[PDB]
RNA sequence: UGUUGGUUCUCCCGCAACGCGGAAGCGUGUGCCGGGAUGUAGCUGGCA
């Protein structure tokens, strides 16, 4: 049965779940399998799924944007993970549920960021509030939020510039963006969404940690699950921070965003 | 963590006799754990471990002072060996224009890297550089390159999303030959190894311009999946080099080993920031010490 | 258009933070939406 210890250990590790989380899940699995005296494979697969299901059941809360004017979502995370693409997706979704959406082009740093967002705005036939690269991000987003109140907009999604979490000064910048929002709405940002590239390994932990400490994360989006990457690191992060997983990215077209469903995620992870 | 763990295993199993395979057991498992938390893809960890085993059998160890330190010296030496050599360069001495093709997954840092290479090549190798984008997929990608190009004082060959990448690069090469340019940098859209049509596309682009360099660009925070991508890309194109981007982050960077192993190709550059000046040469020992902490 | 609040660029300065550097110092997608000068200037928001 040692070849089985070796085998499942390998399966967990190749999916980027991490060693600590691997020990937790496997240790609980030895106790569960020995306990219920399981003799067949399919039942083992079942129990594994059940326990992982426990971890993900604390983070399955879907996002609700109803009830505020506007409901403010703040997109944060590291570079090139797909924050902007995800916003593009989010808009078509919200427009599908009869919500008027506005976009803030808060990435005022990276080359062509604003034009990129604007393409998502034209694709969504919704307004995009922007100044230029070089502008103050915080003030761009603030102006956006004021404009959304004025125009009775239902959801305002603010893009930020991707930043690495060890760059403390960029995190301070992030904090200003939030702080400055508070002057219009104390409970905004109503959703602070971390975006994690599914290719990412254990550094995601650090990411989730530092952004959290900076800003208080209220949701996660897992992108690029349309490849071979399973994105298992999320278990570790769920274990440590309990952040709701809102959506999954599954491609680059405007329709390639799916509400996060734990069971589908389990399905994908194994095949 | 490293020195102290290795010192623990080495004082506790063996006393003061030479190191023999039965002393090595705990050492090997723990090194494996360290490398896994460092995001080194598993198979690569096994293969490195075996070499470590081989260096462990005939150890000349009982003589140095700290057992952890000598064993560490050997792991470090092995790793620095694995990583390659210094002063690894782009072939700019052959017939001009030197065509450089970028390849890799979405958001890896390819466009940013093209800008960085434009800066490096014009400023330091006194090169006359043309850059082009074949990214007709990601919105505003071309304008992103055009911007970067205008910023680094290099010429930009216009393309639009209504064109086809093969047409674009053929045109670009034609212009570079015709106007006696020293270098053609070719930016492409991020693509997944499972994307059959896009891999066909990159294979065809490479076939069209016969590039002297094909650079595989890889996000340094990449976890296990790097084993897959590397393999696919290595098998899809003749890679001549690797760019590892976002090393200015705090990720341990183990993907570098993984990739380096599976492709056997040299890492030529580190991307070390978002700005165009942020480019560094690859030093095996520095990255090695980073991965081991 | 009318009025105000942002911001950018140009000039001026303060406090602090971060990065690099024996240090002196050089910086700044950092903070105090710091303080001023200025444009006939831009870009952005609110309200009549
Ligand atoms: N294959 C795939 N690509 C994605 C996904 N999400 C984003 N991308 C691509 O990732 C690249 C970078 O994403 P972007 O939104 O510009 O990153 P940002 O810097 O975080 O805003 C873009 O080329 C996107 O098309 C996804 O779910 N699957
Ligand atoms: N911090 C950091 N960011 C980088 C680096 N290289 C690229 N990026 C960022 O990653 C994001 C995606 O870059 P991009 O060049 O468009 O990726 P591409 O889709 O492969 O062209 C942008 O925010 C870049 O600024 C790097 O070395 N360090
Ligand atoms: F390219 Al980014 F946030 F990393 F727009
Ligand atoms: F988003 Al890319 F190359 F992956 F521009
Ligand atoms: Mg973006
Ligand atoms: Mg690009």
């Amino acid at each position: 049965d040692d070849d089985l210890f070796e085998e499942l250990e390998e399966q967990l590790l190749i999916a980027d779940v991490g060693v600590e989380t691997t020990r937790k899940i496997i240790t609980n699995l030895t106790e569960g399998a020995s306990r219920k005296q399981l003799r067949d494979a399919e039942a083992l697969y079942g129990l594994l799924k059940e326990e992982m299901g426990e971890i993900l059941a604390k983070v399955d809360e879907p996002l609700n944007v109803e009830g505020k004017a506007p409901f403010v979502i703040l997109m944060v995370g590291v570079n090139g993970v797909g924050k902007t693409t995800t916003i593009g997706k989010l808009a078509r979704q919200f427009e599908q549920q009869g919500k008027s959406v506005m976009l803030a082009a808060g990435d005022t740093f990276r080359a062509a960021a604003v034009e990129q967002l604007q393409v998502w705005g034209q694709r969504n036939n919704i307004p995009v509030i922007a100044q230029h690269t070089g502008a103050d991000s915080a003030s761009v987003i603030f102006d956006a939020i004021q404009a959304a109140k004025a125009r009775n907009i239902d959801v305002l999604i603010a893009d930020t510039a991707g930043r690495l979490q060890n760059k403390s000064h960029l995190m301070e910048e992030l904090k200003k963006i939030v702080r400055v929002m508070k002057k219009l709405d104390v409970e905004a940002p109503h959703e602070v969404m971390l975006t994690i590239d599914a290719s990412t390994g254990q550094n995601a932990v650090s990411q989730a940690k530092l952004f959290h400490e900076a800003v208080g994360l209220t949701g996660i989006t897992l992108t690029k699950l349309d490849g071979t990457a399973k994105g298992g690191v999320i278990f570790s992060v769920a274990d440590q921070f309990g952040i709701p997983i809102r959506y999954i990215g599954v491609g680059e077209r405007i329709e390639d965003l799916r509400p996060f469903k734990a069971d589908d995620f389990i399905e994908a992870l194994f095949a | 963590n490293l020195t102290d763990r290795l010192s623990r295993t080495l004082r506790n199993i063996s006393g003061r006799g030479r190191l023999t395979e039965d002393n090595v057991k705990d050492t090997l498992r723990e090194v494996r754990m360290a490398l896994l938390e460092a995001d080194v893809a598993l198979p690569v960890v096994r293969e490195f471990i075996n070499r470590v085993k081989e260096k462990a059998v005939g150890h000349e160890v009982n003589k140095s002072l700290t057992p952890g330190q000598e064993f560490v010296k050997i792991v470090r030496n092995e790793l620095v060996a694995a990583m390659g050599e210094e002063n690894q360069t782009l072939n700019l001495a052959a017939q001009p224009p030197a065509v450089v093709l970028m390849a890799g997954l979405q958001g890896a840092g390819k466009t940013t890297s093209v800008g960085k290479l434009g800066k490096f090549l014009r400023e330091k190798h006194k090169k006359k550089v043309l850059v082009v984008s074949a990214d007709v997929y990601r919105p505003a990608a071309i304008k992103q390159l055009e911007t970067l190009a205008e910023q680094v004082g290099v010429d930009f060959f216009p393309s639009d999303v209504g064109q086809k990448p093969v047409d674009i690069v053929n045109a670009a090469l034609k212009e570079a030959k015709l106007k006696f340019y020293d270098v053609l940098l070719v930016d492409t859209a991020g693509r997944l190894h499972v994307d059959e049509a896009m891999m066909d596309e990159i294979k065809q682009v490479h076939a069209s311009i016969n590039p002297v360099e094909t650079l595989f660009v890889v996000d340094a925070m990449t976890g296990q999946d790097a084993a897959n991508t590397a393999k696919a890309f290595n098998e899809a194109l003749p890679l001549t080099g690797v760019v590892l981007t976002k090393v200015d982050g705090d990720a341990r960077g183990g993907a570098a080993l993984s990739i380096r192993h599976i492709t056997g190709k040299p890492i030529k550059f580190l991307g070390v920031g978002e700005k165009t000046e942020a480019l560094e040469p690859f030093h095996p020992d520095r990255i090695a010490s980073r991965i081991l902490g």
